């Protein structure tokens, strides 16, 4: 396809590079482990907007039955990793 | 208010616009939960054989067997001659045959007159 | 390879059509949090683009120059011999 | 496939170009206009009209051989 | 079933996709995304549990009238232009058991590493059955999902096909 | 719900809803992804007519 | 078609029918009518294999133009004057048949006045 | 409302095996172990004759490729077709029927030598 | 029609491949300069489809409206053809505008 | 004549060579897409020679090379009509197909079955040329259905996609309804004019033609 393969670390850069332009989170406080309810208490409806941003970034779209189970910037890389067969 | 959606056999009612999902009674929660119970018991039975390494063949599916047995071999022993089957059978079985008989009989009777009298053109007709 | 992402501290909504949204929503007391997320679609090479009429006239300056010389070039050997 | 200039896919930015794309692309754009103008000049009849349409109102009853109303 | 919290999230999730299909241009989408965003906060603080349902039904009905006839679909979802496009190139793993030895000898390294997994699965199978039966109600299981691996060495029960499924872009 | 006992040979076969197979959760992990069925599930009398290559009954905007 | 508004939203008796073009009497009416002559009598037309619709009266022109194309090959840009001559010759034929349209239309308008006079005499 | 502790572990445990499996799906530098392959001398000459770039000689190489294709796929078939058409197809009546050439005024016939008189004087005019 | 209709599909395919198998024009745009050669052919062919004078299509399309207009025809059929020809320009302008002009709508990494 | 007729058939025979060699006569999988493309390239050059002759002197001929079947008074041959319509369309179709195949080499470069994709593309082109140059209705019908069946296979290329199968079978369904009219025309011409050859159909020039032409219009629909 000529599309460059996605690396395990390369995904993480993109994931955070999107969360860092939200204008509702502190860039210095959001890390690989930053819960949106227990750590910095982000609104649930913001999860919908957060995931939509992810889907518009990677192309593919996450199901709503499993999008609701992902508020952990580390987990998004894990979910995308287990959806485009990325191992390194 | 916007016009209400009108369902049909070829266009089902959307789940969102259905006054049966939102109501949460005592029966619904213990019913929609029960469906998931048996649905999980079957999946557990299937999962055991599917993932078994000492198996090479086809997992017999009793639901599939019952589906085909009710479509071919169980129809007649559950058939009763009554006013519906007799009338439905008559106009679907004998109807078309009679209808096509008078269509072709009338057409060929009409043709034969035109050929005996010479009123049908067959100038170059030497293949039949 | 180790593809490097551009530094993120350059997405300014000001000077691009996204700001006009910010003024409109400021009137009713609201903001567009993802404004700088979409700010990459107006700055850089993407900034401005030919108009529909301009796109159609693509490569029209040279053609007219070639056309005028063409008719003139033919005219030279048209009423001379 | 092919020559494979292998232009790296840049992140949010304008994609890289080459010298061959624009020169050739611009070459045909100018060719179309040159061809459009050159043909329009020589034979513009095909696009506006070949022969004037003879209005029959501005005619005379004599050329048409109409016998006089007085018989 | 879907919790009333989940329904609002789904309704909000879709309403932006259809709304995004009406605007196309990004800037005109942002202007109305905030407006539609606001209309949720207008009744968000409500805690009646009987008028919120009424709004949701009126919300769902309102969504249907204005929903885009031809919503945008990502080209790998149920309805896209490349959904299941590569299902023909995906082949099971047991097909390699039927290879001829001559064509199996073309990959001496690959098949040695496969025999380990068959040994790994074959050894692990007995424990996985024992784990599932004990960690399951007497009358049978109640939901999907299986227990994770408790002790070291043991692997998550029922892992072979989930782990060894065909790749999403086989070729 | 058994089919009506009108003597047309249906017998005691379940009368499942007249819903196409395209009207099912596309993301739920099906035992038969193409058919959207589950092993051990009673199949609709007209299952072979409601497969995805055939009659569809999904809700329409109009 | 400006005249269409007259024939469909006006009077049908004045307008002529394209399928019923003048059945009026013979050349009588136009003193000393001249017969239209022809050049390619019978064999010249049936030797260049002209189409059954093309060889009406400009066959001499069309036959001449086809002669140039055969020789001018591959100079397909040549023979332009020959094509122009045939186009003009066809144009004159087009107007000549067009004259018959107006010739009959006024004859139709003239023919009704005499009938109107007789009806209105009493 | 994210993952329960069990779900987070199971997904992590699965991913640990999954990415191990995908790494196994890689071919060592020696793979595939293709069986010994005979190489024809005609192939050897080109590989040794090309070697470095030498774009100048590629035109000779391409001409060789086109000449071979223009011989087996064009010249040989047109011999077979022509032999078939000339001596078999055309020996039977009306197998190949041409359209008789158009005859314009003032032309001479190669076979019989007849001359068709030109057309009548044209009463033409300028423009 | 063979020359430019085939060209249009190939140029459309060129956009498809670059944008990672994306076909909706509501996720394209801003490609006038990114892919100049595909754009040139797309405009060249799109003009031919609309029937620019002195360009393949003019010698067939325009010569038909002339014969259709001046023939013993069906008025409603004659009207429908003319309305259709105008519609040819409208959806051609739809492709150019949403696929070449404006600002890009495609994902970030392409 | 010899050059015109010989160069008219060579174009058709050339296109079948990649199909014939696909029976394991020269195994070069990595080069087959380029082998097919180059065959189309020369087919264009060969076709231009008879095309030019038509432009110069308006030459035109039929070629009934083979006698296939004689059903009493109806004689069926593998006839070819090289005339205005075929002479212009053959170069155009080959010229366009040439560009499509060259484009398809890059576009379908990642497909495991690229070789099988070019054979199908070449099979369609052979069916279309049979359709275009057919001189009697039966030979035209061979190409008529041939293009119909290659469309079924190429539309359903990605056959794991139910929507591709549905679109593939849908094409056969609608074109089958049209084929009713085509067979209606064949029955009329044989019954009334006692032929399927276009030369004899036009020579007799029947007056009443509502039925046979109504059938063809449905075939074109
Ligand atoms: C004697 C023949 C000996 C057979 C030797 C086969 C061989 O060695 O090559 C193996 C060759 C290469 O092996 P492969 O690469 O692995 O491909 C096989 C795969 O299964 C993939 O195969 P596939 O999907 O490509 O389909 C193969 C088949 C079918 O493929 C298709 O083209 C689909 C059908 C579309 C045909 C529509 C076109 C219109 C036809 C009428 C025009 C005349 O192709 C053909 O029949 C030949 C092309 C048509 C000519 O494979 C095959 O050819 C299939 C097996 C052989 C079947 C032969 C059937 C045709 C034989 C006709 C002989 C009698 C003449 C009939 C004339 C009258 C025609 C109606
Ligand atoms: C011009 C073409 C316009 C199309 C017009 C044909 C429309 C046919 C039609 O509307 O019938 C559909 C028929 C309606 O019955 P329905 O309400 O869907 O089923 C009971 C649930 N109340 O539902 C059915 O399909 C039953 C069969 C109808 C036969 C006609
Ligand atoms: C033509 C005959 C049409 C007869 C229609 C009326 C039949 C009727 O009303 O009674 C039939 C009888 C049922 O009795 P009934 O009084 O209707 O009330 C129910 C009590 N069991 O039911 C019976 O048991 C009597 C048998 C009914 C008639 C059987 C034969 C005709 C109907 C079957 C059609 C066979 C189709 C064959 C197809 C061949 C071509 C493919
Ligand atoms: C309605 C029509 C529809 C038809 C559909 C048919 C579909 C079938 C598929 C198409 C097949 C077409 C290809 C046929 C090739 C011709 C074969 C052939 O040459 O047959 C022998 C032929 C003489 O046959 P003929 O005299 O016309 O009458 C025989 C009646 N059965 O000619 C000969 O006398 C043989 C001369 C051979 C000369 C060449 C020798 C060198 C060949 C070297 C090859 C390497
Ligand atoms: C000519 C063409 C492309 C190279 C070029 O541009 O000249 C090359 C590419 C692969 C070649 C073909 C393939 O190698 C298969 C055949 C191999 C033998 O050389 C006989 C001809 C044969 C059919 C070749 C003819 C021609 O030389 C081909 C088609
Ligand atoms: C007579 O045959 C005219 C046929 C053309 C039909 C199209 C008419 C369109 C009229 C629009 C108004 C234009 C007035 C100049």
């Amino acid at each position: 396809s000529d599309a460059p393969p996605l690396t395990l670390e390369g995904i993480k850069d993109r994931v955070l590079y999107v969360l860092k332009l939200y204008d509702k989170i502190d860039p210095e406080k959001l890390s690989v482990n930053s819960h949106f309810m227990k750590d910095l208490g982000l609104d649930s409806l913001d999860q919908v907007e957060i995931i939509m941003a992810m889907e518009d970034e990677f192309g593919f779209e996450i199901p709503d039955i499993d999008a609701e189970k992902l508020m952990c910037p580390q987990e998004i890389v894990d979910y995308i990793a287990d959806k485009k067969d990325v191992y390194e | 208010s916007f016009p209400k959606y009108e369902a049909s056999r070829l266009s089902s009612l959307p789940t969102t616009l259905d006054p049966a999902e939102y109501d949460i009674s005592s029966e619904t929660r213990k019913a929609q939960a029960e469906r998931l119970a048996i649905r999980s018991r079957l999946k557990r039975e299937y999962q055991l054989q599917y993932y078994d390494p000492s198996r090479r063949g086809v997992i017999e599916d009793p639901a599939l067997v019952r589906w085909t047995y009710a479509r071919s071999a169980n129809i007649y022993p559950n058939f009763r001659p009554n006013t519906k089957t007799s009338l439905l059978g008559a106009l679907f079985g004998i109807g078309p045959l009679v209808f096509w008989y008078y269509v072709f009989k009338t057409d060929r009777d009409r043709k034969e007159k035109l050929i005996q009298e010479g009123k049908l053109d067959r100038t170059f007709n030497i293949s039949y | 390879s180790k593809m490097e992402l551009p530094d993120y501290k350059q997405w300014k909504i000001e000077g691009t059509p996204l700001e006009t949204v910010q003024e409109k929503l400021a009137a009713r007391g609201l903001r567009d949090p993802w404004g700088r997320n979409e700010a990459w679609r107006y700055m850089g090479g993407f900034a401005n683009n030919v108009s529909f009429v301009g796109a159609l006239l693509k490569g029209f300056k040279w053609g007219f120059a070639a056309f005028v010389v063409a008719i003139g070039a033919e005219y030279y050997l048209e009423s001379q011999k | 496939a092919g020559g494979g200039a292998h232009i790296e896919p840049r992140y949010r930015q304008f994609p890289q170009l080459t010298r061959s794309q624009v020169i050739q692309a611009e070459f045909f754009s100018a060719t179309m206009w040159f061809w459009i103008l050159w043909r329009f000049w020589h034979d513009s009849d095909a696009v506006l009209g070949h022969f004037p349409y003879p209005d029959p109102s501005q005619w005379t009853d004599e050329e048409l051989g109409i016998p006089p109303d007085d018989e | 079933y879907l919790t009333h919290q989940q329904k609002v999230l789904r309704l909000y999730k879709r309403a932006l996709r259809h709304l995004e299909s009406w605007c196309i241009h990004r800037d005109k989408y942002r202007y109305f995304a905030c407006l539609l965003r606001a209309r949720f906060d207008e009744h968000k603080n409500e805690k009646d549990m009987v008028k919120a349902t009424q709004l949701l039904r009126e919300a769902e009905e309102e969504f249907w009238h204005g929903q885009h006839p031809q919503p945008y679909i990502f080209p790998e979802s149920p309805g896209g232009t490349s959904y299941e496009r590569y299902e023909c190139y995906k082949v099971p793993e047991w097909c390699l058991d039927d290879w001829h030895p001559s064509e199996k000898a073309m990959y001496p390294d690959y098949f040695a590493k496969r025999e380990q997994w068959k040994k790994l699965r074959r050894e692990s199978w007995e424990r996985e059955v024992k784990q599932l039966q004990e960690e399951t109600p007497v009358g049978g299981p109640r939901t999907e999902a299986l227990p994770p691996a408790r002790k070291q060495g043991d692997l998550p029960p029922l892992w072979w096909h989930i782990v060894t499924r065909p790749r999403e872009r086989p070729m | 719900e058994p089919y009506p006992d009108d003597g047309t040979g249906y017998g005691d076969y379940p009368k499942l809803p007249d819903r196409s197979q395209q009207e099912r959760d596309p993301w739920y992990d099906w035992d038969h992804p193409d058919l959207r069925l589950n092993w051990g599930e009673p199949m609709h009398w007209d299952l072979d007519m409601y497969i995805r290559n055939r009659v569809d009954t999904s809700p329409t905007p109009v | 078609g400006a005249h269409l508004a007259r024939r469909y939203l006006g009077d049908a008796s004045v307008e002529p029918d394209p399928l019923r073009m003048p059945t009026f009497p013979p050349d009588y009416g136009f003193p000393e009518r001249k017969e239209r002559e022809m050049v390619a009598t019978q064999q010249e037309m049936n030797d260049a294999q002209l189409v059954l619709q093309q060889r009406d009266y400009c066959a001499h022109y069309l036959i001449r133009f086809l002669k140039c194309k055969r020789d001018s090959f591959p100079n397909f840009l040549a023979c332009k004057h020959e094509r122009h001559d045939w186009d003009y010759c066809e144009h004159l034929d087009y107007v000549k048949r067009m004259k018959e349209f107006e010739r009959e239309r006024r004859l139709l308008q003239r023919k009704k006045r005499r009938e109107q006079r007789e009806a209105d005499m009493a | 409302s994210g993952y329960t502790p069990e779900e987070k572990l199971r997904l992590q445990q699965l991913r640990e095996l999954r990415r191990r499996w995908l790494k196994d799906q890689e071919l060592s530098p020696r793979e595939p172990v293709l069986p010994p392959q005979r190489v024809s001398p005609v192939e050897r000459f080109w590989n040794k004759f090309l070697q470095d770039g030498a774009l100048w000689k590629n035109v000779i190489y391409k001409t060789y490729r086109h000449s071979i294709f223009a011989f087996t796929h064009v010249l040989i078939p047109v011999w077979i077709i022509h032999y078939y058409l000339k001596y078999h197809v055309t020996t039977k009546p009306y197998t190949i029927v041409e359209k008789k050439p158009r005859i314009f005024p003032g032309d001479t016939i190669l076979e019989t030598g007849e001359v068709i008189p030109p057309m009548k004087e044209f009463p033409d005019q300028h423009h | 029609h063979a020359f430019f209709k085939a060209m249009l599909f190939m140029c459309s395919g060129s956009i498809i491949h670059s944008l990672n198998d994306e076909q909706d024009i509501r996720k394209m745009g801003g490609l006038f300069k990114a892919m100049p050669f595909t754009t040139t052919a797309l405009i060249v062919g799109s003009l031919a489809l609309t029937g620019m004078p002195f360009l393949t299509g003019f010698y067939s399309k325009d010569l038909i409206i002339e014969a259709a207009n001046t023939s013993y025809t069906n008025a409603w059929a004659l009207l429908m053809t003319l309305i259709a020809t105008s519609f040819t320009a409208i959806y051609s302008t739809r492709i150019i505008f949403f696929a070449l002009l404006g600002q890009p709508r495609f994902p970030t990494l392409v | 004549m010899n050059m015109f007729s010989s160069l008219s058939l060579v174009t058709l025979l050339l296109l079948t060579m990649p199909i014939m060699m696909m029976s394991f006569n020269t195994y070069k999988p990595s080069n087959y897409p380029l082998y097919v493309k180059t065959a189309i390239s020369y087919a264009f050059i060969t076709s231009m020679i008879p095309t030019m002759m038509f432009i110069h002197s308006g030459q035109e001929l039929i070629i009934s090379n083979w006698h296939w079947l004689t059903i009493q008074t109806l004689k069926l041959s593998l006839s070819f009509k090289m005339d205005y319509f075929s002479m212009m369309f053959i170069p155009v179709a080959l010229f366009v197909t040439w560009s499509i195949m060259e484009f398809s080499m890059w576009y379908m470069y990642s497909d495991p079955n690229i070789n099988k994709f070019f054979k199908y593309l070449l099979l369609f082109l052979i069916t279309m040329l049979i359709l275009v140059t057919a001189n009697n209705l039966f030979q035209l019908f061979i190409g008529w259905e041939g293009v119909g069946i290659m469309s079924f296979l190429l539309i359903g290329w990605w056959y794991g996609r139910a929507d591709a199968n549905t679109a593939a079978l849908q094409a056969i369904l609608y074109n089958r309804i049209g084929d009713i009219g085509f067979i209606l025309a064949m029955a009329w011409f044989l019954t009334n004019l006692n032929t399927w050859d276009l030369q004899q159909i036009f020579m007799l020039n029947p007056s009443d033609s509502n039925m046979p032409l109504i059938g063809l219009a449905l075939a074109a629909t």
